[PDB]
C-alpha cells in the first residue's frame, strides 16, 4: 500500500497562511524526496518546488520563492507546505509526489501521487444553495436544476435519487462576481413522460448542511 | 571530531583511574560493555584505544553494540563482542551556536553499512536511483554529509554529546596499560597474608 | 529558467488510431531526467513513461517514448477509450523543474447539431429580485460553440456567463449551458428574450426565445 | 525479546557454593549512599536477558 494522502479541502480568507500535509505510506520516507506543484481550474500545471526529505534541503521556483515554504517530519512520515499571504490567484489544487524507496535506493521518477488538496481564497462566507426548478417548454424535452448563490465548491446533483442517470448533463460551476457558484444540471426526457413521471432533484451541499429535493413542474 | 570523522587516539603505558570519572555526575552517559564499570580499575590490558566525536542527544542510545541507526550503520558502528566503556555529556554550551553550527558533519547516505570500527569520510555524491550522478547533485542524488546545525535553544534530544568510546586492546605481547591497584596499611609482627608488588 | 512546450493543442482522434505528442524544452535536457503524466479531469496525474523511455510499472505496453535533447515524442500505438484525458511532459533535471501546458486527447466524432432549449427564470428566483435565463445546447462536437443574447433585439454583452461539460463518456458530445443574469426591474422591462446559437452543425444560427408571462 | 528470566548484575561479594541470593536492594556502585532510591551509581542489580 505505497501511498500518498493530503488534507482536505481549504477555504481561507485572504491575507491569511494555508499549510498542505502529505503524508506518506509504504515506501521508506526517510530517504525519499517530495515536490510540490499546484494548478489553477482549468489551467496547467505549476511547479512549486521539491525537498530532500532525508536534508531537508528546498528547492522553490521563481513564482513561489517568496510565500511558500516546504518542510517534512520524518517521525510522522508527514511533509507540509505553508503558503502565506493568500490570495483569490492561490486558489487552486495542490498535489505532493514523491518516488517510492526501499532502505537504500529510489525510483528513478515520480510515481506516487497524492489525491490534492483544493484551496480556495476569497472574502466569502459560507451559504446554502438556492435550487430553482428550470421547467420544460409546452419529441424530447429538456429540464432542471439551478443550483445558484452557495459557497463554496463543491455540490451533488442527482435525479430521482440515483435512478435516473441517462441523459443528465451537470455542468461544472462559474465562479460569480458577487463570489457565490451557480450550477446547471439538465436532462432530456421524452416528452409523454413529462405528465407520468415526477422529476425530482435532489442538490446536497455537504460544507453547509444543505439537502434539497426539489420537484420539477412543467407549467 | 565529527561523528564520521571519529578522531582515535592510542594508549600505552600509562596509569590511569576510571574511578574520578566514574564518580563524575557531569558524564550524562556511562554504559560499559563485557566488562562491568565498577569493576574497571584491575582489568589490564596492553594497549587503550579512545574514540571521540560528538553527536546529537537522540542518537547516543545508538552508540552501543548490537544497534542500529544514522550512526551506527553510516557513521560509527560497535562489534557485538566489544570490550569497553562508552562515556557521553552534554556539550550545549561548547558545541551550539546561535542560528546552527555548520562545524559538525554526520553521513547521511551510504550503500551498505560500516564494519565494525571503520571510519568514512568519502563525500562522493549518493546515487539512489538508476541514473548515475556526474558530481552535480539533484534529483535522487544528494551529498552524503549533512551538518547538524547545533543550537542552544535546540531540545535537549538535539542538543550536542561529545561521546568518547574507550576500547582495551590484548594482544600478544606484554600487556603494558595498568589500573591504579591502590594499596593499605602495613602491619608488623603480626601473622599476615601480604600481596607485594608481584 | 527551461521551458516546456506541448503539441498539439487538442488531438482530435478515433478509438483505435495512433497518438503522437510532442515535448520540445528550451534548452537541452537530459533523457533520462524526462517524465510523461496522465491526468483525467477531477483526478491525480499518473505516471505514464519515464527516462524517456522506460514504461512505468503497470502502464500498458502500448504506450512508448523516444526523443533526446530538445525534441521528445510520446507514441501510443492503439488508441483506448480510457486513455482520452490530459497528457503533460516534465523535466526534472534542472531545477526549476518545469511542466508543459497539457494536450488534451479527445474522441473524434462526426458532425452533430446541438439541440438548444431555452428556459426562463422560475417565479420562486423572481420573488428575489433576480431573474436567470438558461440556455441550453445538447449533445454537439465539436466543442466549439456560440451563444448570443437577445432582448427584445437587443444584443446583450457583460451579463452572461457560461459553462462547459467534459466530453461524454457514451456519444462523445458536448454540452453548454449559458445564463444570462438581470434584475426584477430589467427583467420586467423586457418582453422577448432569446438566445442565438452558431455552431458547426448549424447551417444557420437557429434562435430560441420565449415571451415573458405566455 | 523475552524478558522474564532475569541475572543479578552486581554483588558486594561472589556467592559461597550452593548460596542464593534473591534480594533486590539497590547496589550502591560510588561512595554516595543510595538510600534505597535508585539513580546515578544506585542501580537494580538484576538485569533481563535478551
Ligand atoms: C532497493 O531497490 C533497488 C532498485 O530496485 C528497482 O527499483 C525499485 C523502486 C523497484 O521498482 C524494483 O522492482 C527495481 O528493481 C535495488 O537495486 C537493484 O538490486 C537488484 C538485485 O539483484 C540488482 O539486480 C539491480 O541491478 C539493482 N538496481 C540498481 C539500480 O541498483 C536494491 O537491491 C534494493 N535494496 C533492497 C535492500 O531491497
Ligand atoms: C552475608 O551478609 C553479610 C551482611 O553484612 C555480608 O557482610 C556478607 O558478605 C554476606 N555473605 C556473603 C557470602 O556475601
Amino acid at each position: 500500500q505505497v501511498q500518498l494522502v493530503q488534507s482536505g479541502p481549504e477555504v481561507k480568507k485572504p491575507g491569511t497562511s494555508v499549510k498542505v500535509s502529505c503524508k506518506a505510506s509504504g515506501f521508506t520516507f526517510t530517504t525519499s524526496a517530495v515536490q510540490w506543484v499546484r494548478q489553477a481550474r482549468g489551467q496547467r500545471l505549476e511547479w512549486i518546488g521539491w525537498i530532500v526529505v532525508g536534508s531537508g534541503n528546498t528547492n522553490y521556483a521563481q513564482k513561489f520563492q517568496e510565500r511558500v515554504t516546504i518542510t517534512r517530519d520524518m517521525s510522522t512520515t508527514t511533509a507540509y507546505m505553508e503558503l502565506s499571504s493568500l490570495r483569490s490567484e492561490d486558489t487552486a489544487v495542490y498535489f505532493c509526489a514523491a518516488p517510492h524507496c526501499n532502505s537504500t535506493s529510489c525510483y528513478d521518477a515520480f510515481d506516487i501521487w497524492g489525491q490534492g488538496t483544493m484551496v480556495t481564497v476569497s472574502s466569502a462566507s459560507t451559504k446554502g444553495p438556492s435550487v430553482f426548478p428550470l421547467a420544460p417548454s409546452s419529441g424530447t424535452a429538456a429540464l432542471g436544476c439551478l443550483v445558484k448563490d452557495y459557497f463554496p465548491e463543491p455540490v451533488t446533483v442527482s435525479w430521482n435519487s440515483g435512478a435516473l442517470t441517462s441523459g443528465v448533463h451537470t455542468f461544472p460551476a462559474v465562479l460569480q462576481s458577487s463570489g457565490l457558484y451557480s450550477l446547471s444540471s439538465v436532462v432530456t426526457v421524452p416528452s409523454s413522460s413529462l405528465g407520468t413521471q415526477t422529476y425530482i432533484c435532489n442538490v446536497n451541499h455537504k460544507p453547509s448542511n444543505t439537502k434539497v429535493d426539489k420537484k420539477v413542474e412543467p407549467k | 571530531a565529527s561523528v564520521y570523522a571519529w578522531n582515535r587516539k592510542r594508549i600505552s603505558n600509562c596509569v590511569a583511574d576510571y574511578s574520578v570519572l566514574y564518580n563524575s555526575a557531569s558524564f550524562s552517559t556511562f554504559k560499559c560493555y563485557g566488562v562491568s564499570p565498577t569493576k574497571l580499575n584491575d582489568l589490564c590490558f596492553t594497549n587503550v584505544y579512545a574514540d571521540s566525536f560528538v553527536i546529537r542527544g537522540d542518537e547516543v542510545r545508538q552508540i552501543a553494540p548490537g544497534q542500529t541507526g544514522k550512526i551506527a550503520d553510516y557513521n560509527y558502528k560497535l562489534p557485538d563482542d566489544f570490550t569497553g566503556c562508552v562515556i557521553a555529556w552534554n556539550s550545549n554550551n561548547l558545541d551550539s551556536k546561535v542560528g546552527g553550527n555548520y562545524n559538525y558533519l554526520y553521513r547521511l547516505f551510504r550503500k551498505s553499512n560500516l564494519k565494525p570500527f571503520e571510519r568514512d569520510i568519502s563525500t562522493e555524491i549518493y546515487q539512489a536511483g538508476s541514473t548515475p550522478c556526474n558530481g552535480v547533485e539533484g534529483f535522487n542524488c544528494y551529498f552524503p554529509l549533512q551538518s547538524y546545525g547545533f543550537q542552544p535553544t535546540n531540545g535537549v534530544g538535539y542538543q550536542p554529546y561529545r561521546v568518547v568510546v574507550l576500547s582495551f586492546e590484548l594482544l600478544h605481547a606484554p600487556a603494558t596499560v595498568c589500573g591504579p591497584k591502590k594499596s593499605t596499611n602495613l602491619v608488623k609482627n603480626k601473622c599476615v597474608n601480604f600481596n607485594f608488588n608481584g | 529558467d527551461i521551458q516546456m512546450t506541448q503539441s498539439p493543442g487538442t488531438l482530435s482522434l478515433s478509438p483505435g488510431e495512433r497518438a503522437t505528442l510532442s515535448c520540445r524544452a528550451s534548452q537541452s535536457v537530459s533523457s533520462s531526467y524526462l517524465a510523461w503524466y496522465q491526468q483525467k479531469p477531477g483526478q491525480a496525474p499518473r505516471l505514464l513513461i519515464y527516462g524517456a523511455s522506460s514504461r512505468a510499472t503497470g502502464i500498458p505496453d502500448r504506450f512508448s517514448g523516444s526523443g533526446s535533447g530538445t525534441d521528445f515524442t510520446l507514441t501510443i500505438s492503439r488508441l483506448e477509450p480510457e486513455d482520452f484525458g490530459v497528457y503533460y511532459c516534465q523535466q526534472y533535471g534542472s531545477s526549476p523543474w518545469t511542466f508543459g501546458q497539457g494536450t488534451k486527447v479527445e474522441i473524434k466524432r462526426t458532425v452533430a447539431a446541438p439541440s438548444v432549449f431555452i428556459f426562463p427564470p422560475s417565479d420562486e428566483q423572481l420573488k428575489s429580485g433576480t431573474a436567470s435565463v438558461v440556455c441550453l445546447l445538447n449533445n454537439f462536437y465539436p466543442r466549439e460553440a456560440k451563444v448570443q443574447w437577445k432582448v427584445d433585439n437587443a444584443l446583450q454583452s457583460g451579463n452572461s456567463q457560461e459553462s462547459v461539460t467534459e466530453q461524454d463518456s457514451k456519444d462523445s458530445t458536448y454540452s453548454l449551458s449559458s445564463t444570462l443574469t438581470l434584475s426584477k426591474a430589467d427583467y420586467e422591462k423586457h418582453k422577448v428574450y432569446a438566445c442565438e446559437v452558431t455552431h458547426q452543425g448549424l447551417s444557420s444560427p437557429v434562435t430560441k426565445s420565449f415571451n415573458r408571462g405566455e
